[PDB]
């Protein structure tokens, strides 16, 4: 906005942003035990089994 | 009495060494599905259950020992 007085006057602006995504990583590990693993393939047997 | 030996037509052509990789060339890229155990990186879902991954535990690596048998005097080796 200019105005009556004697200060200099005003030439238009610009600016210019640079932005920038961040990375992250997330993880967890899971154990599952070796015979939990394996006789989900043994056959079915018995009313216990 | 063949249940009982039906048993052993499982339990002996479930438990093998694995076979040697070998197709022929004009079946043509048939050999690539043939390879499931170097596949290390199973995809997952929202819910994943068994049912999506009983896949991915079928594959296991080949884990078997060499026993020794060993005829001993019962003096040297304590019985207990």
């Amino acid at each position: 906005i200019a105005h009556g007085d004697g200060r200099r006057p005003n030439k238009q602006r610009q600016y210019i942003v640079m932005k920038a995504c961040n990375k992250h990583h997330i993880g967890a590990e899971i154990e599952l035990a070796a015979a939990d693993i394996e006789l989900l393939f043994a056959e079915k047997e018995t009313p216990l089994d | 009495q063949a249940e009982n030996a039906a048993r052993l037509g499982r339990q002996v052509l479930g438990l093998l060494p694995p076979p040697t990789h070998r197709v022929s060339l004009t079946r043509g890229p048939e050999f690539a599905r043939g390879v499931r155990d170097l596949l290390s990186k199973y995809a997952a879902s929202t819910r994943p259950t068994v049912g999506s991954l009983h896949e991915a535990l079928r594959q296991a690596p080949f884990r078997q020992p060499t026993y020794g048998d060993f005829l001993v005097y019962s003096q040297t080796f304590s019985p207990q």
